[PDB]
């Protein structure tokens, strides 16, 4: 009987390695199929009608002011943009099954997150335009939300930098006692970085009430999964830190959606980490969505057209009311580097506004506050 | 002044300002390599058994997690003490650093921040630690706007300092001197108190030349101005940096002016070493006063040797030098 | 001088300079985050298809991987060339450049090296990058001994310093000012050719002031060379560094012994920029030869702002002004 | 049919998170047991008996020289020094299982591979002593080997740095074509830090001819494994990084023999990475393969005495020869930064010169060469 403290296990007596397993790798979890139509009732969550709902418009508003700044980044009127084509259902559907007070970290393909939580239109264009009503002051390059109040973690350009804080947070919360987990998203890509393994192994060794809630599109800009890893995908990973894992189906809202409440169920009674693998495409969440809506005599042709119309006025109105806006005063470009501002970093603000004083007609003053 | 002391060398000052920490903030947390049993240079002796074994915890052996963890902990505005076991060490964790702690509240409008958050970490040289134990790291850190970096000279400074850093609201990297750790004990007070960040302490009054360093150099520049004195008739004004940034220029600027000598000191290499900073901005505020070059004496442009410690620090015969040379321009 | 040229921008100047080097060295191979399909600023389009996937390949997303893996290529002898997608990237790979890379030779007494690792990403602001694409990280990796920093100017210095870097026997970080990429074109020799390291160039001769910068912000000192001329009748030195570590100390201080004046000028931060150290080593050759205090026009010390950008970059009034002061001082 | 290029997998319609097995992990290869007898007669190599006793006499001088060193760290003669103990066994049986021309990375428990390679005590003892005879000139703390005529990269104390190095490496022999393997030592601790992951990461999608040989002793400095993961072991990490992979008994020469020489063979033939997982204490290597020779008739107590007092002799011999050594010329500080010395470090190497001529009698010049 084997005596080594950092292994459980019996003697072999001959040569084996172990192989993976990617041919036929962990299965794919879902609920609905292509038609809209519950394969399994048992797992049926029967969500109510002004949920699903709920579910069906926000991912379509999502998709609706995707289009609109998609455009405006591409006549330069916005300087950036990452869209969320075929993540509605994975971000709207985690997000329902959270409560509203779990903090949530992510990067680039989140605003679903926030969509759901009700992030007002214009803040969501305030930050793109970097204009006064933003509250991140017009700092960052647009799509780099973060809401205090709706417990969403403003996003670093930095890929995987969130996860190991977001396992931090999630430990803060296991210690103040108060019920709470932390989710953190993140694509197949950023789960290459030092970081994703420093995350993952941290949620597991020092306990930690956490969702790592990976999205798998097949694709980190140019590069196809097969040059970003050759194991069973990211899932795969998880058991080898110790972590309860599971792969869905990331076109499927009740899919994602009952394994995030589980996960969430389970994460917070058991202080323990859960990952998610949700599949993706780089057969749509929303049509598929739509379908099962009809089927349940929820949505029609004429509400649909309503509905299309009157989430493009609305972001429409939020659009031009956000570039009617001033930019944010110049002075703000030195403010909350520390809490406090230092004597010398006050210093450079004062020249720089007196170098404005007498160069000024050089500046594009006008478009500022102030 | 403080009340009831006791006499403590560097490691139990710092173990006095972590108790005291615990002690009167209940979110306080305090992890790393191996600080449960203690630590490998005993600062965390005591404290797990004491406050427990969720306040006072190891993590797996990765220091880019330490740092992102103890940033996670600090957004959530609980206090989070990392210890990354030697500044040599520090690198791993750069991308969290300078990416992440230092731009924190700045990229987020003030929404988020990691204030509560404090790095310790043991730094400089020890006499045999060569490349990996011997590193002064600080101007590497000292060009990222939004980090605060601090280093005691002695225990009671690194008490008063380390507790100013805990409490502070922005992220901090405190680095203690190692070889100071079981050097001579002085009295230390019990109870906490705190010693301002960004302050320079002039330790001795000088009219010919300002001697500027941090850290154990502080006691080698000491011991040069005692011999600057004795064999040249010289009167020099020691200063201890104490914070590297953000930095005390208006002290080092006022000696200046009096003096109209400068000479800075610094373990680590001269190129791109911290005191190129301070050289620099002194000449700007100073131009007319100086009398001299402001000298530099500094490691070697090298990587930190084993055996040939003795000849590549900047010892008090290297500044002792420097200073009869610039008092003769 | 050079044979045949063609017109070229900054990335098909680095395009040619990849492939001359590919066809010349059979053991070069090029390896990063998406440089397959020709990289997200078109350096390496067409490199595969005339090299093999097996010289010119996408690597996992993980940039302390890409250059501890270059590292371990040229340990054996072979050409790593690895880029890094945005210099704000470079910070996860600090540890393995500072500690690994930079100390390699040092530290194995020269019986192992990675000389023949370069690293390639680009660098400095674009207009709208914000804080991670945006960043000019040279001051940090300037205080590390054994590795080479190297910024071009243009098309024509890009390929002729790239190709130096390459072939150079030391770990060289080589940094493409990405907003040039598209900018203006000229003529760029077709066969390989080579610009020293550790070599200033005088571009434009003067007798009141030195300029010194390096990057896209040579650009804006040569037009502030223009105003001054016109402007106040004053006759400037333009110094495009080029290396910034080991950096030509000669020709910064030959220049400002005729000159007795200095403006240094970086898009970086002040605090802890390489400007400070260039300032305090011309201060200690040329004491006796300023006329006026050496001024550094930098970065304010904050992180780089995205709407304020035009507020933030040490531009041609901000440069202007302080000659203008440093000229009646 | 799922339709997604992240993962080849089949659909679920049930909920089912997939669990870590770490009570009975990943078995542990034996081939002798304790009292050295063969468990399983097809296992056993058969090394002919002058390889054997190589082996035998590999560990114990190693073993040896650790016991003199450690005393010379005691007494101070020596700054620093880290030891062998229960690792001589893994360290042998896997160089014993190598190509000489093998390429070597690792840490500080290594020594054993250069003892076997025949690696000179006088060099072992120049090293930790930074005396003239140190190929290293002195630069280095003590244990800091590296051996370019015996394929041993030079040690670096940063944990897990040679991983991702040992991968490049690797891909170089690959494309050089003349049939090398890397082989890359660390311990379970180093496994933690963000290094491992991306070695073992490149390794499997840029299909290199590697061997990660972990130790698994069970502790990092203070840290028991249970503060350092959760799954089982490293060895059960592999499989997630499509990487083969084998646990082994590492006080079991032949164990860790004939797990190295299959990794090696199929390395080098497939181009593909193996983990091997080396179970050790922090029973013991030496004392089981001195029973497996008596067994054999091929060692008694008179051979055994006569080798102690012989390498003991040897041991001393190099020690006190290296004591005796004057330290390197203090120029070499300067050389070796850069691969030529640039002008400036030249200047400053010069002040060092122009410095010792006034104040030398304040340095220890009299221990130092020239
Ligand atoms: C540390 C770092 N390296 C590189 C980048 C450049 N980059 C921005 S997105 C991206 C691909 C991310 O892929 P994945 O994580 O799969 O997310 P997806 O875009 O598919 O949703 C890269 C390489 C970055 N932001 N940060
Ligand atoms: C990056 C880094 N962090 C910390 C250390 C300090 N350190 C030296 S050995 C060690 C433990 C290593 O444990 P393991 O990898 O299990 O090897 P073992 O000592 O058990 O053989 C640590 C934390 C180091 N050398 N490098
Ligand atoms: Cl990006
Ligand atoms: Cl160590
Ligand atoms: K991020
Ligand atoms: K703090
Ligand atoms: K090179
Ligand atoms: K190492
Ligand atoms: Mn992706
Ligand atoms: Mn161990």
């Amino acid at each position: 009987k084997p005596q080594f403290p950092g292994a459980s296990a019996e003697f072999i007596d001959k040569l084996e390695f172990i192989q993976p397993n990617v041919i036929s790798g962990i299965p794919i979890y879902r609920v609905m199929d292509r038609q809209g139509q519950i394969i399994n009732p048992s797992e049926d969550p029967h969500l109510p009608k002004e949920k699903v709902l709920k579910l069906y418009k926000s991912m379509t508003l999502l998709n609706t002011m995707d289009r609109i700044l998609y455009e405006s980044q591409r006549q330069g009127r916005i300087s950036f943009y990452m869209t969320n084509y075929g993540e509605e259902g994975t971000h709207v559907g985690s997000a329902a099954a959270l409560d509203n007070t779990d903090l949530v970290f992510g990067q680039y393909r989140e605003a679903g997150v926030l969509m759901y939580r009700d992030y007002p239109l214009e803040l969501f264009m305030a930050q793109c335009y970097g204009n006064i009503s933003d509250l991140g002051k017009g700092r960052q390059m647009p799509v780099h939300y973060g809401c205090k109040e709706r417990h969403f973690v403003t996003i670093s350009s930095p890929l995987a930098t969130q996860i190991p804080q977001a396992v931090g947070a999630a430990y803060a919360a296991k210690r103040a006692n108060a019920n709470r987990v932390v989710i953190c998203y993140f694509g197949e890509g950023a789960a290459s970085e030092g970081d994703a393994h420093a995350g993952f192994n941290f949620a597991a060794t020092l306990e930690c009430p956490i969702i790592f809630f990976c999205r798998n599109n097949g694709y980190a800009i140019s590069t196809p999964t097969s040059e970003q890893y050759r194991g069973d995908g990211i899932a795969a990973r998880g058991p080898g830190y110790g972590i309860m894992s599971i792969r869905v189906d990331g076109n499927d809202v009740f899919a994602v959606y009952n394994a995030t409440k589980e996960a969430r169920r389970r994460a917070v009674a058991e202080n323990q980490p859960f990952l998610i693998e949700a599949m993706t495409y780089r057969d749509h969440p929303i049509s598929r969505l739509r379908h099962y809506l009809l089927s349940q005599g929820w949505w029609d042709e004429e509400q649909e057209k309503a509905w299309r119309k009157q989430s493009r006025r609305k972001v429409m109105e939020a659009f031009e009311q956000a570039e009617r806006k001033p930019k944010p005063n110049p002075n703000l470009l030195f403010s909350d580097v520390y809490q406090e501002m230092p004597a010398q970093l006050r210093k450079q603000q004062e020249s720089l506004a007196r170098h404005l004083q007498t160069y000024g007609e050089h500046y594009p003053l006008d478009h500022f506050d102030k | 002044e403080y009340g009831q002391t006791q006499k403590m060398n560097l490691f139990q000052s710092v173990t006095s300002a972590l108790d005291n920490s615990l002690a009167k903030d209940p979110t306080a947390v305090i992890f790393g390599e191996d600080v449960a049993f203690g630590g490998v240079f005993r600062c965390t002796v005591g404290l797990r058994d004491k406050y427990g074994k969720d306040r006072v915890f190891n993590t797996p052996l990765c220091e880019q997690g330490i740092v992102g963890f103890g940033i996670g902990i600090a957004v959530t505005g609980a206090t989070a003490i990392a210890e990354i076991q030697f500044a040599d060490y520090i690198f791993p964790a750069f991308d969290q650093i300078v990416n992440e702690a230092a731009k924190y509240r700045y990229r987020s409008g003030d929404l988020f921040n990691c204030g509560s958050l404090t790095i310790r970490s043991p730094w400089g040289c020890v006499g045999h630690g060569a490349l990996y134990h011997s590193q002064s790291p600080e101007a590497f850190f000292a060009h990222c706007p939004g980090i605060k970096v601090v280093i005691p000279r002695s225990p009671f400074q690194a008490k008063g300092l380390l507790l100013s850093c805990i409490e502070d609201k922005n992220p901090c990297i405190f680095f203690e001197p190692k070889i100071l750790y079981r050097a001579a004990a002085e009295e230390v007070p019990i109870e906490p108190y705190n010693i301002p960040l960004s302050q320079a302490e002039v330790i001795q009054e000088g009219s010919d030349v300002t001697l500027v360093a941090w850290g154990t150099q502080v006691h080698v520049i000491r011991e040069v101005a005692s011999m600057a004195k004795e064999k040249l008739g010289v009167s020099c004004e020691v200063i201890d940096l104490r914070t590297i940034i953000p930095w005390d220029v208006d002290t080092i600027c006022k000696s200046v002016i009096k003096t109209g000598r400068l000479l800075i000191s610094h373990e680590a290499p001269l190129t791109g070493g911290f005191a190129s900073e301070i050289s620099s901005t002194v000449q700007e505020e100073c131009f007319l006063n100086l009398e001299a070059p402001i000298s530099r004496v500094c490691g070697y442009d090298t990587p930190f040797p084993h055996i040939f410690e003795p000849f590549y620090i900047p010892d008090k015969w290297k500044c002792y030098d420097a200073l009869r040379k610039m008092i003769n321009y």
